């Protein structure tokens, strides 16, 4: 705002959550413009690997970031990911074959693992109360539905008003700014090594209580990550849509989403996270379950609100359970603790379009959308486990 | 402004009992509070930050909870240097309000007062006044009461009352009582008194004296 | 080290301005904000206000608009508070704090170290020599089991006034109680217990010393 709100205020924390915010609704807008543009060995093989290389590489790099985390402190990492992220657009905006594009994808996945990690464990780090933590990781998880549904318009309407370049060029611009406000919040310059070492991975992965909820969060955003490039096939299969149907169909799913995340991250702590994360698996695969039995656009409105409502309730339930459950059984550092969690995230992103499209092939769309369900219906009693977890 | 209404201004501890201190907000400040500890000779230090946290150097004994707008301290293993002052602020919202300090004191046994009267001294009445001097030593419940009589007339005028802190070797409080009357007035009068009531005795003490002895 | 330091106390007349100080030492002093406080005896703490030395920014309570100005001089590392048109309601003690950041970050969350704090009193009273009387028990009352005795200080302005009992001889049942001021005046109490057998031989001496205006008064107690 005014420069005089900027030099005579006491900086709050939640400078850190407009951060974190900031930089993954970037970040998402960046994953989602991108799209559109792609067609512009094999080309089969060639489209699959542009598009999972985003996945592949922030899911190879979130442990290494978070072992970095806590050897050297998160403002570094945020930084690096924020300037990781900047140089990638940069090559997005003036690149033309597709090995450039290539490693503009894999660049835009090791910023999103650094932002995605750092930015989370330092929500946790300086908000320790559960109720806070859960509000601010619900409004920071409300970043993702933002961006995804700012990104297809922004980057469609810049696309042919201005030029190719134009929301590249645009979407630099913001980075730029994104920066600006990060460097007067944080000191990027100094190494700040943790005061006590965390627990070690392995021995992290052997809980059951944090595999529990990491296969939730993986079980439920798998289902979408594999019906959003599979919807479009079989509308313009079966429904002979046209080309606006397509985009404006999928829309509930991330309207839902953004209010979900936004509202249950105040009220699952007051309902029961396990309860929250068992109704949203329940309702996600009531929903994807009853998707195939729409014949119009008409009937694609309400199971996708429920498919975005309830995956918002499970992320924004099964989000700060992490940090609960470190701090419940093992020791206070989140570094670590929430790269299991963006691992959980990526998976389906990264094996979404290919299995999706090959299940698709092999025995159909329909029969996809009832395995997905029923194994979300399945995995949901599982929760139960997570209500009173043994203490350390 | 947001009120932190910090409730009891003393409080009474032993070592190695558990002790815990309240401060209530007013408008729903978000773990903006933090407490500070200031010991009888010094300045304050922050003891917890941002209503959980545990500042670098403090012990594990103090720890710092917070159940919707009521902030709690609690000290589970009270130290002999542990007796201090400890006071919340909020910083949520312009302007920074702190709650009213709560002091730590020991306990002990109750001690009925031990009560002394002076009349004024030769040199005194020869420069003109009259000071009536009454000391109530080592008692231990803090809160007690003093009271003048001329022939029983109850004065409230030229009272000027002093009160000692606890004691340190023995954990036990004292206060003096100064009556201060011009010399016509004093030698007008004939028996002076100064009673004390306190919670010992239901009957108050009385210690009394005439002009003419 | 990080060093706050503050004058010890200040003494003002009524209706006449007073600049406090607080010197900072050990840090690079045009990064940390300073903080004003007031603490008036027997009651809660009051914030007064914020200065950055950097920007020389203010922060002002709305409360102390009027009477409070911070200002700094960077040259020596300096804090400055000017109170204006002073009344007896701003005798207090002023601390002077110093915020400190995050670890890696800029948000406040505590203030981590704090200055002395600055004793101020606003009287119209003048430097005046105090006034000792000696306190014998009453005529007769001779109890066995214990004699009280004390030594009455009354007059004196100035705040600090040692009083001792046989130049620290005696100071096991010795009770000093604080000073009180009254009509611009303070006045000091003293009593000292001893054996029955003790007072009647052995002599008992009320000594006063006032450092602001020299004075050393002996004053022997003596049965009436
Ligand atoms: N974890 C994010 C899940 C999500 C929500 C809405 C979307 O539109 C989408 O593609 C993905």
């Amino acid at each position: 705002a005014l420069v005089r709100w900027l030099q005579e205020s006491r900086r709050s924390r939640k400078l850190i959550l407009f951060i974190v915010f900031l930089a993954l609704l970037l970040d998402n807008m960046l994953l989602t413009v991108v799209v559109p543009i792609i067609p512009s060995l094999n080309e089969n093989v060639q489209v699959g690997l542009l598009f999972a290389s985003k996945a592949t590489v922030q899911l190879i790099t979130n442990p290494f970031i978070g072992l970095l985390t806590n050897r050297i402190g998160y403002p570094i990492p945020i930084f690096a990911g924020f300037c990781i992220m900047f140089v990638s657009t940069i090559m997005f905006a003036f690149s033309s074959s597709y090995a450039f594009l290539l490693i503009a994808r894999s660049l835009q996945g090791i910023g999103s693992s650094c932002s995605s990690v750092a930015g989370m464990g330092m929500l946790a780090s300086v908000y320790t109360d559960d109720e806070e933590r859960g509000n601010v990781m619900g409004i920071a998880l409300g970043g993702l539905a933002m961006g995804v549904l700012v990104g297809p318009p922004f980057g469609s309407v810049l696309y042919e008003f201005v030029g190719k370049t134009a929301p590249f060029l645009v979407l630099a611009a913001l980075v730029l700014l994104d920066g600006a406000i990060q460097l007067f919040v944080l000191q990027p310059s100094r190494v700040q090594p943790e005061s006590q070492k965390g627990t070690p991975l392995t021995t992290l992965l052997k809980d059951p209580y944090i595999l529990i909820a990491a296969g939730s969060i993986c079980f439920a955003n798998m289902g979408i990550a594999m019906l959003e490039p599979a919807l479009p096939i079989w509308m313009m299969e079966t429904m002979c849509s046209r080309k606006w149907q397509l985009g404006v169909a999928f829309l509930p799913a991330s309207i839902s989403y953004l209010i979900g995340t936004n509202i249950f991250g105040i009220l699952a702590h007051k309902m029961g996270r396990w309860l929250c994360a068992l109704l949203g698996m329940i309702i996600v695969g009531v929903s994807i379950l009853c998707i195939p039995f729409a014949k119009n656009i008409y009937g694609l409105i309400a199971p996708n609100f429920g498919v975005g409502f309830a995956i918002g309730m499970v992320d924004s339930s099964m989000m700060p359970i992490m940090g609960y459950l470190v701090d419940l059984r093992h020791v206070s550092v989140y570094g670590s603790v929430y790269a299991i969690a963006d691992v959980a995230f990526c998976m389906g992103y990264a094996i979404g379009p290919s299995a999706g499209g090959a299940i698709a092939k092999a025995i159909g769309f329909p029969w996809l959308m009832t395995i997905i369900g029923i194994i979300d219906i399945l995995f949901a009693p599982l929760c139960f486990f997570l209500r009173s977890p043994p203490a350390k | 402004d947001i009120v932190m209404t910090q409730s009891q201004k003393f409080m009474s501890t032993s070592v190695g009992d558990r002790v815990s201190i309240t401060c209530k907000a007013s408008q729903n400040v978000g773990t903006d509070v933090s407490w500070y500890q200031q010991k009888p000779g010094k300045s304050p230090k922050p003891l917890i930050y941002w209503a959980s946290n545990r500042f670098t150097g403090v012990p594990d004994r103090f720890t710092g909870s917070r159940s919707g707008t009521d902030f709690t301290l609690t000290i589970s293993n009270v130290q002999s240097e542990d007796l201090a002052d400890y006071f919340c602020e909020q910083y949520s919202s312009y302007p920074l309000t702190f709650g009213a300090g709560t002091k730590l004191e020991l306990k002990r046994a109750d001690a009925a007062p031990t009560v002394s009267i002076f009349p004024p001294s030769s040199e005194q009445l020869t420069s003109g006044g009259a000071s009536v001097v009454c000391f109530l030593n080592n008692f231990y419940p803090k809160d007690i009461n003093v009271k003048w009589k001329i022939d029983g007339s109850e004065r409230q005028n030229g009272v000027l009352n002093s009160w000692t802190d606890q004691d340190s070797k023995d954990s036990t409080y004292s206060m003096s009582s100064t009556l201060t009357l011009t010399k016509d007035e004093y030698e007008r009068h004939n028996s002076y008194t100064c009673e004390a009531t306190h919670k010992t005795s239901t009957s108050p003490i009385v210690k009394s004296f005439n002009r003419n002895e | 080290e990080v060093k706050l330091q503050e004058s010890g106390a200040e003494l003002v007349k009524p209706g006449a301005s007073v600049k406090l100080s607080c010197k900072a030492s050990g840090y690079t002093f045009t990064s940390y904000w300073i903080d004003w406080v007031k603490q008036r005896p027997g009651q809660g703490l009051e914030w007064i206000g914020n200065i950055y030395p950097g920007n020389s920014s203010t922060n002002y309570n709305e409360k102390f608009k009027n009477k409070a100005t911070l200002t700094v001089d960077t040259s020596s590392s300096t804090a400055y508070m000017q109170l204006s048109s002073l009344t007896s309601d701003d005798s207090a003690v002023y601390y002077c704090a110093r915020e400190d950041y995050y670890d890696g970050t800029y948000v406040y969350y505590a203030m981590d170290f704090w200055g002395q704090g600055t004793s101020v009193t606003v009287s119209s009273a003048k430097t005046t020599a105090p006034s000792v009387y000696p306190l014998a028990p009453v005529c007769g009352d001779t109890s066995g089991s214990s004699v009280t005795l004390g030594c009455l200080v009354k007059g004196y302005f100035p705040e600090p006034v040692t009083l001792t009992w046989n130049s620290g001889s005696l100071s096991s049942g010795v009770h000093t109680f604080p000073a009180v001021l009254q009509s611009d005046l303070y006045t000091l109490s003293s009593s000292v217990t001893v054996t029955s057998s003790t007072w009647p031989s052995q002599s008992i001496t009320c000594n006063v010393a006032h450092p602001a205006s020299s004075t050393k008064v002996d004053k022997k107690i003596e049965p009436r």
